[PDB]
């Protein structure tokens, strides 16, 4: 049993001294409702146009290869519906173990732009019946949450020489606490974070441009949905893209922010500001601050009209 | 050692007789309340088209959704321990000699009792089954078993 222990310490220390792969059982949440294209992309991302689409929890696998090692591994998806009495399939997709393996999608439908908020707070609220539901030590929990604030501290925008190589967000002059992004905090700020890489995607941008003509919006329009999506996303520490389904807006982008979220590699794109359907908001990149630069550009608007009626929902 | 296809595969194709499991069901049109008028002749949805509410009307509750999904997790939770049985024996195709070599040194007893273990571990590696089944669901090991 000399020889036995010994070759069993021999045997944990080779298969370390091996090439590393990605750390599988990796998860991928989708909240937001149907109808949206959720399907669609995450099979996009998958490798696919569109796959079999069940309802309820559908499931299906990201071809994560890796291009520097040269490994494979898959994570899952699972994807949720827009329905509230299929919503307790949950507990298949997401555990405390795989909380910090999980990158959580909500989507936001920009073609259905008006009742994106209150499904945004509901299937949060979800999120947070089923975070306090499924019972992470609360140590760990803030553990999870104050190194959250680390990392959230930690972002820079990329540059174009942050377009390649992996943009040192850690310790570029080594073993030292400086700012890199410090956030003016709100009550719009991190007040339900819950230590975990949230994502929000707005779904369908290209039928944005159905109501930018066919509603005749104008440029603060866009500011107000925004300005509320940065409030709540800031709310629980997570990032916003902008994403066509149909005519696929930069899936590669959308890829490398998924491996560079949960693997800890690089996204390779600066934050997109500049055509309004196609807006980048990072996690760790926007304020409160940035919020009021909105406000300067509100001329015709103050903040505070009605949700669908400023951004107008059509009665069917 | 590698499995192909894996885990995520597998847990899809189990989700893919899910999949057409439920859609003898689903896939079945509903049939328009009236049909020879115009208006529901214009353009409707799935739920409009087909019996898919007929899954979220489930009488007793969602409750065996979630008892085929747990059967679904425990299947895949089985073969994934059986595929990580013969993915702990990567190790020897991870070995360096070395690290056996300097750990052992020159005392004569480890290489023997090592040549005991190879012995050994060889004659439980020789063992009559390629295939394990559980369920339906066969993991192929026999190639890599030889």
């Amino acid at each position: 049993e000399e020889g036995q222990s010994l070759w069993s310490s021999i045997l944990s220390e080779v298969s370390t001294r091996a090439r590393s792969k990605l750390p599988s059982g990796k998860n991928i949440l989708v909240f937001g409702e149907d109808g949206s294209g959720k399907t669609t992309l995450m099979t996009k991302l998958q490798g696919a146009e569109h796959g079999k689409k069940g309802r309820g929890l559908e499931y299906l696998y990201l071809s994560v290869h890796d291009e520097d090692r040269d490994d494979h591994t898959r994570c899952n998806v699972w994807i949720l519906d827009g329905d509230l009495y299929h919503k307790g399939l949950l507990k298949f997709a997401v555990s405390a173990e795989s909380l910090p393996e999980t990158l959580v999608i909500f989507v936001a439908d920009m073609s259905r732009p008006w009742t994106v908020m209150e499904s945004l707070q509901k299937w949060a609220s979800v999120l947070r019946e089923h975070i306090d539901k499924m019972k992470i030590p609360p140590e760990k929990m803030r553990e999870l949450e104050r190194k959250f604030v680390k990392d959230f501290q930690d972002y820079m925008e990329p540059e174009e020489g942050c377009q390649g190589s992996p943009q040192r967000r850690g310790p570029l002059t080594s073993g030292s606490d400086e700012e890199n992004v410090a956030l003016p905090l709100g009550d719009n700020v991190l007040t339900h974070n819950l230590g975990i890489p949230v994502l929000v995607v707005c779904t369908k941008c290209d039928a944005v441009s159905v109501l930018e003509k066919e509603h005749d919006y104008r440029d603060e329009h866009l500011d107000f949905i925004q300005s509320h999506l940065r409030r709540f996303c800031l709310q629980y520490g997570a990032a916003l893209i902008y994403t066509s389904v149909k005519e696929e807006k930069n899936l590669d982008l959308l890829y490398k922010y998924i491996v560079h979220k949960t693997y800890g590699f690089h996204f390779t794109t600066p934050a997109l500001v500049v055509e309004k359907d196609a807006v980048f908001i990072p996690a760790g990149w926007d304020n409160e601050k940035k919020i009021a630069i909105l406000h300067e550009n509100f001329t015709t608007v103050k903040p505070e009209d009605a949700y669908e009626d400023f951004i107008v929902k059509p009665p069917v | 050692i590698y499995l192909n296809p894996p885990i995520e595969e597998c847990r899809y194709k189990l989700y893919q007789e899910m999949f057409a499991w439920k859609m003898v069901v689903l896939s079945l049109p509903r049939i328009q309340s009236q049909r020879y008028q115009v208006g529901v002749h214009y353009e409707l949805t799935e739920e409009e088209k087909f019996y898919r509410n007929a899954l979220t009307r489930m009488p007793d509750g969602p409750v065996a959704l979630e008892e085929s999904y747990s059967a679904v997790m425990g299947i895949v939770s089985e073969v994934e321990q059986y595929v990580k049985v013969w993915l702990q024996y990567q190790c020897l195709w991870d070995m360096q000699a070395e690290n056996i070599y300097n750990r052992l040194g020159e005392d004569l007893n480890k290489w023997q009792a090592l040549l005991v273990q190879i012995r050994k571990a060889r004659g439980t590696f020789d063992n009559a089954e390629t295939k394990k089944e559980f369920g339906p669901v066969v993991i192929d090991y026999g190639k890599v078993q030889s």
